[PDB]
């Protein structure tokens, strides 16, 4: 059970940042990918972290997007950054450990 | 000519990146020995591979869909021999959002032996209700679960005067009479002229059992392929000392857990599948299982061929390798994780695989996706591993 928090409405060129906390506490904090719905499409991958820390970034969203973690609150980080008309879509996170997904949170730029 | 299904219902993909090309790769030019599940296609997906998909073995599963059409206009006939709850060889359910599909056009489809039809919560699916079952089913099993959902929001499948339905039983078993042995419609009084064989396919020549040949599927086959037994009865089946995971007594077993660890020392074949889960490393509260060690992995050191799927989606992070599968040489692929896959690596953390005895897949795909620390993934020898022009390497969200 995954919760994100962080989306909603913003000017084109602004900064949001995504949240994603685990309602229960792993063991191990676990591997979270981040993805992103545009209707009518696959939900396509943005960037995913892995239990170490190490981030993997799409194409498309590399050096934009910045995602990390807070293993004290166990909650995984979307940073955005100059968004863009284009951008409005639903993120949601899966626990890649687990193949758990969340229920996303609409993020709109206009 | 023959393909296998997959056996994932309703579930989200192991991949939604690679979801079409893992289909591509299944179904690419006519007799699926399984079942045919197409779930979560985007709206622009191109599906010509499936236009070549004559017959089904099991149910055929089209749900949680966004295609605007699925191209199965010369499937004949889906046999049922598993079916969706039980109940339905075919199910489409919850095609679209509260696109998605438009018409069925399954023009030639004119037999499900055993099974019954599902059609549930379509936003926009049309030409539901119009074609008639009764015409379809099988006289012999006529268990016709039919739960049809009529609301929409927008005696044929589809609008095009092509899409004629062929009324065959209503107007001897099937007709135009066919032969006994026939089971979708014929174009002639003889046994060698029908389109579908009830029975077994002979060569062209339908017969109710194959002349003690060897039976496969629903043809008298010469040999067996590649990946199959052959027995003393002349049937080349799958399955006739250790046993993995869901085989004669872990039937019900999910994980390698701690419990059932002990049990793998010393054994060099393992007649099942290898399945590693989160909940293998950190024993649940609620029994008393203490969390599987790196240390206790070393029972895999002497295995030698496993005749199922090794799937792992937790490793311990101090391992920075499969070094404990060093030993392991060809994986047979009979039993797939989701009907599809025989090795599978999400999520591990690992710097490179070390799987240095690995020389065979025997069947299914291989997915080694999330494992953002992982190197040396194309510099394996994929190609010597596979054994059938229908398995692929799916790789994304690994290290650069």
């Amino acid at each position: 059970q995954l919760v994100e928090s962080g989306g909603g409405v913003v000017q084109p060129g602004g900064s949001l940042r995504l949240s994603c906390v685990a309602s229960r506490i792993p063991a191990s904090i676990r591997t979270m990918a981040w993805y992103r719905q545009t209707p009518g499409n696959q939900r396509d991958w943005l960037a995913t972290i892995g239990s170490s820390g190490t981030p993997a970034y799409a194409d498309s969203v590399k050096g934009r997007f910045t995602v990390s973690r807070d293993n004290a609150k166990n909650t995984v980080y979307l940073q955005m950054n100059s968004l863009r008309p284009e951008d409005t879509a639903l993120y949601y996170c899966r626990d890649v450990n687990g193949d758990y997904w969340g229920q996303g949170t609409l993020v709109t730029v206009s | 000519q023959v393909c296998t299904g997959t056996d994932m219902k309703l579930r989200l993909p192991a991949s939604p990146e690679t979801h079409l090309d893992m289909q591509r790769h299944l179904y690419q030019g006519q007799v699926v020995q399984g079942n045919l599940e197409l779930t979560y296609l985007p709206t622009n997906a191109s599906l010509s591979f499936l236009q070549d998909i004559q017959e089904v073995q099991g149910y055929v599963l089209i749900a949680h869909n966004q295609v605007r059409q699925v191209p199965l206009q010369r499937l004949r006939i889906v046999r049922g021999t598993q079916l969706f709850e039980d109940n339905y060889a075919l199910a489409v359910l919850d095609n679209g959002d509260p696109g998605g599909l438009r018409e069925l056009q399954l023009r030639s489809l004119t037999e499900i032996l055993k099974g019954g039809v599902l059609i549930q919560r379509n936003p926009q699916l049309c030409y539901q209700d119009t074609i008639l079952w009764k015409d379809i089913f099988h006289k012999n099993n006529q268990l016709a679960l039919t739960l049809i959902d009529t609301n929409r929001s927008r005696r044929c499948w589809g609008e095009s005067s092509e899409d004629c339905q062929s009324l065959t039983r209503t107007v001897c078993a099937r007709c135009k009479c066919c032969h006994e042995q026939c089971a979708a419609g014929c174009t002639g009084p003889k046994h060698s002229d029908c389109l579908a064989c009830l029975h077994f396919n002979h060569s062209g020549i339908c017969e109710l059992h194959c002349p003690a040949r060897y039976t496969f599927g629903a043809s008298c086959v010469t040999a067996c392929p590649y990946n199959y037994l052959s027995t003393d009865v002349g049937s080349c089946t799958l399955v006739c000392v250790c046993y993995g995971l869901g085989m004669e007594h872990l039937r019900e077993v999910r994980a390698v857990t701690s419990a059932n660890i002990q049990e793998f020392a010393g054994c060099k074949k393992i007649f099942g599948s290898l399945a590693f889960l989160p909940e293998s490393f950190d024993g649940d509260p609620a029994s008393n299982t203490a969390p599987l060690q790196p240390e206790q992995l070393q029972v895999f050191e002497t295995l030698e061929e496993i005749t199922g799927y090794l799937y792992i989606s937790a490793w311990p992070d101090s391992l920075p390798d499969l070094s404990v599968f060093q030993n392991l040489q060809v994986i047979r692929g009979r039993i797939l994780h989701n009907g599809a896959y025989s090795l599978t690596l999400q999520g591990l953390g690992i710097s490179w695989l070390g799987l240095r005895s690995l020389r065979e897949l025997g069947s299914g795909l291989a997915l080694i996706h999330h494992n953002t620390h992982l190197c040396f993934v194309h510099t394996v020898p994929w190609d010597q591993l596979f054994r059938n022009p229908h398995q692929a390497l799916l790789h994304t969200a690994n290290r650069p």
